[PDB]
């Protein structure tokens, strides 16, 4: 019940999430549980951890090359599991989410790759590259597992598409800023008040805006536009980029901007 | 939602990002209206007769079947404008991106005559065209790099991963994903999200009707069997459309077995890897134990992709087609055999299909057989390549 818990709490106090992405196991897996502690303890109220995967084809260079630091340090699915199941020992409210290619899922079976999320204490799976029309046996598996299963509403999205994903995504609703992928370098729009406004005509899990917010000020419009929050990824892994020699710097600067991306979701 | 059959049998779909879904379905629905449309089948006639050179010549061979009771024709796709197949679909999906309004192309491309192929079509119809292709192909291919530039379309060196076909092909997707507005993305191969392998066989199947209508001119029977290289799988689906409804007709496909299957570097999915989820479609894919797609290998960049089309792996479950490998040493000694004792210089691709039909007429040499292998390009590309191992040998 963990989103479900967290906006509850968050609209109690008045506050939008704030919500980090970075890649697990980038640069090394104890860097990255200890980065992932970080970004906790500066106030990131829920996570969205992406696997590494080969071909990762919604993602623009700076997570491509989160996906290949990864790599380089031998990191596999199994070894990601593990990780989460690491995190949620430590961390028993907070909502993890996992972005997800859909190779990887369908890879050992779908059913088996959601019971594995159910298992290490995982609340959500975003498959990146399967659309709502291919989505039957990847929501199903979700369900059965008590997964939430997310789905995208595009600035392009018609009322069939609202409806459905109102109807078949649990957890939140991903609101994308804008065409493209992934990166900080591309801004996105301010979300869409019509469609945020038509979510929740709908009763669709509370939206959180991603893509290309890497600012404490696209934050802060988000929650006014009324999205319940926003993610911010290729932001956060350009400071892990960028502090690869230094360690310690890249946790300090990591709490900082994270601190002040929450700070901007208070209203 | 889709006015079409998004898969063929278990195999095809569209699993791309959600953004995408939209223009996968603007084009479905023009490609549709375009091919009840007669002004349009007369546009793309009339380019694909006065403009690009259909039809194009079957060729018996003299030479290369002496002593044996194999006769061999060849579907002389490598004498169409620009040097291979390619062209006859990139028009025809040309003419769509008009009909549609889009302003600009994107195209991938490896063996480069995708590349060259898009490139004259956004010529000829006033389109902004950019080509991705892996940096090893840049080398390996570069003939058509300048042929390309030439033209006026901007090369984009794609340096990530292998640095060949796949990585051309999820740039193009990435790039497509941002500007499908303004852009149509020119998929250059029977594989990819519907519609793609639907159209690109469309606008690929002249080749086996000219062939249909060719061998029953010449020979007053249809083929024992017809035989075509498959690296995305466009030539082999044109030529095979035609004649899947004719049972007695044989259907083969040759992929790249690169240095040898056993090696694991090879561009053998269909035969060899296994079913995923990657470039936006469902299909056998060279994959690792956990899920990650691989990198193919080929001598020949054209046939050098990890994935195939998914209604090959459709008349493959069901015993419609077969399909087999060819290594690069094989592929090699068919190439320098059509050049040596037919004249005719093969794209080292093509040189793959032609090598199996060797083997066919060898190893069964008091066999019977009527074959047609689809020539599918010109080796022009290749001749620096091949010339440098010749040498060396
Ligand atoms: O801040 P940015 O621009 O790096 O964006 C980070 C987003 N990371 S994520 O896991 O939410 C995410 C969400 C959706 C993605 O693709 C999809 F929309 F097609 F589904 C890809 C990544
Ligand atoms: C990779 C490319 N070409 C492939 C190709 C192929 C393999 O692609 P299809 O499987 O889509 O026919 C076959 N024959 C010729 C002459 C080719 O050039 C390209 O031109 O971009
Ligand atoms: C015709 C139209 C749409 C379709 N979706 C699945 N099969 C189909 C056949
Ligand atoms: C395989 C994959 C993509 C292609 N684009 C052009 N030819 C291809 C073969
Ligand atoms: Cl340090
Ligand atoms: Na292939």
């Amino acid at each position: 019940e963990r989103y479900e818990n967290l906006f509850a709490q968050l609209n109690d106090r008045r506050e939008g999430a704030f919500v980090p992405f970075v890649t697990l196991g980038d640069p090394g897996i104890e860097q990255s549980l200890k980065i992932i502690d970080t970004l906790i303890d500066a106030g990131a109220d829920a996570l969205e951890l992406g696997v590494p995967f080969s071909d990762p084809l919604a993602d623009g260079p700076t997570i491509q090359n989160a996906n290949l630091r990864a790599f380089a340090a031998g990191v596999t699915p199994a070894q990601c599991f593990e990780m989460l199941a690491l995190i949620r020992e430590k961390h028993p409210t907070i909502p993890i989410g996992l972005l997800m290619y859909a190779n990887l899922v369908f890879n050992n079976g779908i059913d088996a790759f959601y019971a594995r999320c159910e298992q290490v204490g995982v609340d959500s799976v975003l498959v990146a590259d399967v659309p709502v029309e291919e989505s039957a046996p990847f929501r199903q598996a979700a369900l059965r597992h008590n997964i939430a299963p997310i789905f995208i509403c595009p600035p392009n999205a018609d009322d069939d598409l609202l409806r459905q994903v109102a109807s078949y995504g649990r957890g939140y609703t991903y609101l994308l800023s804008r065409s493209g992928v992934t990166g900080a370098e591309n801004r996105g729009a301010l979300p869409l008040h019509h469609l945020i406004e038509k979510l929740k005509e709908y009763h669709a899990a509370p939206a959180l805006q991603g893509f290309g917010i890497s600012s404490p000020e696209q934050v802060s419009a988000a929650v006014r536009a009324g999205a319940a929050g926003a993610i911010s990824g290729s932001a956060i892994v350009k400071i892990i980029e960028k502090n690869l020699a230094s360690p310690k710097q890249m946790l300090a600067e990591l709490r900082s901007f994270v601190s002040a991306m929450k700070a901007a979701s208070r209203a | 939602t889709t006015l079409l059959n998004p898969y063929f049998g278990e195999f095809g779909g569209m699993y791309v990002p959600q953004i995408l879904m939209p223009a996968l379905n603007q084009l479905e629905e023009a490609f549709v209206s375009a091919q009840k449309d007669p002004e349009f089948q007369a546009q793309f006639a009339d380019l694909l007769k006065n403009y690009a050179g259909r039809p194009t010549a079957l060729t018996k061979c003299q030479n290369i079947t002496a002593g044996t009771r194999t006769t061999l024709y060849l579907k002389r796709e490598d004498l169409l404008h620009g040097g291979a197949h390619k062209t006859n679909q990139v028009l025809g999906q040309a003419l769509l991106a008009k009909r549609m309004g889009k302003s600009e192309i994107i195209a991938e491309t490896g063996a480069g005559q995708h590349g060259v192929a898009s490139a004259l079509a956004s010529a000829l119809l006033g389109l902004k065209c950019r080509i991705y292709m892996g940096a090893k192909d840049v080398e390996r291919q570069s003939p058509n790099v300048f042929r390309m530039r030439l033209m006026g379309a901007e090369v984009i060196p794609v340096h990530s991963g292998s640095a060949t076909l796949k990585d051309a092909c999820n740039e193009a997707l990435r790039d497509w994903s941002g500007s499908y507005e303004t852009a149509h993305y020119m998929l250059g191969t029977a594989a990819g999200p519907h519609p793609y392998p639907t159209i690109v066989r469309e606008f690929q199947r002249m080749i086996g009707e000219e062939t249909k209508a060719q061998i029953l001119d010449k020979e007053g029977r249809l083929p024992d069997a017809v035989i075509a290289c498959v690296g995305g799988g466009s030539n082999a689906i044109g030529m095979f459309a035609d004649f899947i409804n004719d049972t007695s007709v044989g259907l083969i496909g040759v992929e790249p077995g690169g240095h040898g299957i056993e090696t694991g570097e090879h561009g053998a999915p269909l035969k060899h890897g296994r079913v995923g989820i990657y470039f936006g479609m469902k299909a056998p894919m060279m994959q690792t134990a956990d899920g990650q797609i691989e990198e193919s290998y080929s001598i020949s960049a054209g046939l050098d992709f990890p994935s195939v089309g998914p209604q090959h792996a459709y008349l493959n479950s069901i015993g419609r087609a077969d399909y087999v490998s060819i290594t690069d040493d094989e592929a090699l000694e068919a190439f320098k055999t059509l050049c040596r004792h037919e004249g005719i210089i093969p794209a080292l691709e093509s040189s793959h299909a032609l090598a199996h039909a060797l083997k066919m007429m060898r190893e069964q040499p008091e066999k019977e057989q009527l074959l047609v292998v689809n020539l599918s390009g010109r080796g022009d590309k290749d001749i620096f390549t091949v010339h440098d191992i010749l040498k060396a040998r």
